[PDB]
């Protein structure tokens, strides 16, 4: 029945309001990213083998990340 | 066997690549053509392999995707914004009237170039000949320009005229200024004795590029020969008969007389006492910042025009504050420099390869009284195609100008007393969605309560095309996948209506008029409706739902898309 009624809690209310979250978004540039302190270390053959090109992937790397769900990302 | 799916309809615009995706605890092989790999199914007919899309003359390594994601020490190459490069047709020369003024002069050229046709032929041992061969050594094409048809000149001719033709294109001016064949005697002049100009060296050279792009235009449509690049893709080795073949065209003319990428450390080691030095070490001498900002700087704007930054650069030999002053020396390629801030006494100075910089007015001083304000954290900016280095300390055993300049002046390194290397925070690319700030020019937001609505507003000179979006989106179920867009009529627009289970967040694309009220009503008919009402001047305004979308341009289709099947 709205727009508000949809994303929210409440769903039999079509008094069609607006709450604080509902504020604009445009798209912006003023933001920094974080260079990891470790990163994968894949090693390639070098060696160019005439049976195809080597990659390789051993030692394992994981890392923990925030959703922020009303804006659906990760961080 | 293949599979039963592909992802037709999507957008072909860009540079697509082979790529392989991969987390941890994998051993992966491509497969290529020759030298690279083997084969191990038969491609289908007409598929080609990467071994052969390589571009001739020229390796082939692999890269990770973007960026240096190399296990790496400090000694990382970071890179800033870079080119297109500068190549993702011949030159124009038919639309002249050719002046019949030396139209002599161009068939004089024509019987010239005919005649070498023949001598060069005679000089592998060709004779004239009835039968159109090359392994008979014979050529028709050797008698009398004279008793030459029109089936045999037209190619002098037409050579004469496009060598003119390009002359005039290319802005000069044209004016006025033995071995015993089988009938013929080509034999003009001694044309070979005076020396030509480098001027007409270059000349003769964009001649047979001209020659080479309109042949290599011809021969696109055969396969996959390794010379339908053009002639500066071209080697060395046969460029120079090319260039021979056109260079007697002008011996007879002169003979017969006729986004920067902004780098700092983590907010929190910023430093207020002391003396703090750390190098900056660049391979090339392009556009690159180096200096000490405040943790406000801004990751879009030039690095120090703000009273948030104060910076040098070398490109210019320039200290960079609100407004640049000429400050030190330039550098060149494989330099260092190290800056040094004491906050005891507000003193910033910068020494190129442990030569401290002086200005003008003969101080080695660069910044003076400033505020301490919150801190200073090191900051570089690095321009298009710009490599350097930074080492904010923690080894004494590589930093090479420290005992030169800092070490006796109880100068300090920035990371000397740290078990674990610093963040190294940058400026990121895609352009992700901000709230509006209240602290922010030529866009205003207002927000009023009959029915809510949220009004615009702007006061600025300079016109751009903003995204404004929603905070909250909309999810659709398993079973509900449709939507309509109704003007003021009824629903007339493109038929979205796939989604099975996404979250689409409302927005608008409006052009920056003068005035623009332009705002959005959450109103209600029958069911969710939003009301994007606009106002005058309304015709490349947008508005749709999105998904995360992160691209900053101004087109209103070449989006993505994708129909898998």
């Amino acid at each position: 029945p709205l727009s508000a009624g949809l994303f929210k809690s409440e769903h039999k209310n079509p008094v069609p309001q607006c709450p604080p979250r509902l504020h604009v978004q445009f798209l912006s540039h003023v933001l920094w990213s974080r260079m990891p302190n470790q990163f994968l270390k894949v090693d390639v053959s070098r060696i160019s083998e005439r049976q195809g090109w080597l990659v390789q992937c051993l030692d394992p790397l994981q890392f923990m990340s925030l959703h922020i769900p009303e804006e659906n990302r990760s961080v | 066997q293949p599979v039963q799916g592909m992802f037709e309809n999507f957008n072909i615009d860009g540079l697509f690549f082979p790529v392989v995706s991969f987390s941890a605890g994998i051993k992966v092989r491509f497969l290529l053509g020759g030298r690279h790999g083997e084969f191990k199914f038969l491609p289908p007919p007409g598929y080609a392999a990467c071994y052969e899309a390589v571009l001739p003359k020229e390796k082939l390594k692999v890269e990770h995707s973007r960026e240096y994601k190399q296990e790496r020490t400090y000694t990382r190459d970071l890179l800033g914004p870079t080119v297109s490069l500068t190549q993702a047709v011949p030159v124009d020369t038919s639309q002249i009237v050719l002046p019949p003024h030396l139209e002599r002069i161009r068939e004089r050229l024509a019987e010239n170039i005919h005649e070498l046709w023949v001598m060069n032929k005679i000089e592998l041992g060709w004779q004239y000949g009835p039968v159109r061969d090359d392994n008979k050594r014979q050529h028709p094409c050797l008698v009398e320009f004279c008793k030459l048809p029109e089936q045999e000149r037209n190619y002098n001719l037409q050579m004469s005229l496009e060598t003119l033709k390009t002359l005039l294109a290319l802005g000069c001016h044209v004016g006025i200024a033995y071995q015993l064949t089988s009938g013929y005697k080509p034999a003009p002049m001694d044309l070979s004795f005076i020396k030509l100009t480098p001027s007409q060296e270059a000349m003769v050279d964009k001649l047979a590029e001209n020659a080479h792009n309109v042949w290599a235009r011809d021969r696109i449509r055969q396969r996959r020969n390794p010379r339908l690049v053009p002639y500066t893709l071209l080697d060395d080795r046969t460029k120079k008969s090319n260039k021979d073949s056109l260079r007697e065209a002008v011996r007879t003319l002169l003979g017969y007389g006729y986004r920067f990428r902004i780098f700092r450390a983590e907010k929190t080691y910023a430093v207020k006492a002391g003396r703090w030095y750390f190098e900056f070490e660049a391979v090339t001498a392009g556009d690159m910042r180096v200096g000490w900002s405040r943790p406000g700087c801004q990751p879009d704007l030039e690095l120090g025009s703000d009273d948030r930054a104060f910076a040098f650069d070398g490109f210019k030999a320039q200290r960079w504050h609100q407004g640049n002053e000429h400050y030190g020396r330039s550098w060149q390629a494989g330099d260092v420099v190290g800056c040094m801030v004491d906050m005891n006494e507000h003193t910033m100075m910068f020494t190129l390869n442990g030569e401290i910089l002086l200005d003008d007015s003969g101080s080695e001083l660069a910044f003076k009284d400033f505020d301490v304000g919150d801190g200073f954290i090191p900051v570089c900016s690095l321009g298009v195609a710009q490599v350097g280095r930074m080492n904010f300390g923690k080894d004494v055993s590589t930093l090479k100008y420290f005992t030169i300049c800092g070490l006796q002046e109880g100068y300090e390194p920035f990371a000397v007393n740290t078990n674990r290397d610093i963040t190294m925070w940058l400026s990121k690319r895609l352009p992700q969605f901000l709230q509006v700030p209240s602290n922010h020019e030529h866009i205003e937001v207002t927000r009023i309560d009959k029915v809510t609505q949220k009004s615009f507003g702007s006061q600025n000179n300079n016109t751009d095309i903003m995204f404004y979006r929603l905070s909250m989106p909309i999810e659709c179920a398993x079973x509900x996948x449709x939507x309509x867009x109704x003007x003021x009529x009824x629903x007339x627009x493109x038929x979205x209506x796939x989604x099975x289970x996404x979250x689409x967040x409302d927005s608008d694309f409006e052009v920056l008029m003068k005035t623009a009220h332009g705002h959005l009503v959450p109103d209600r008919i029958d069911k969710d409706k939003e009301t994007p009402k606009p106002e005058f001047n309304n015709h490349k305004d947008y508005a749709q739902e999105k998904p995360s979308r992160l691209k900053q341009x101004x087109x209103x289709x070449x989006x993505x898309x994708x129909x898998x099947x």
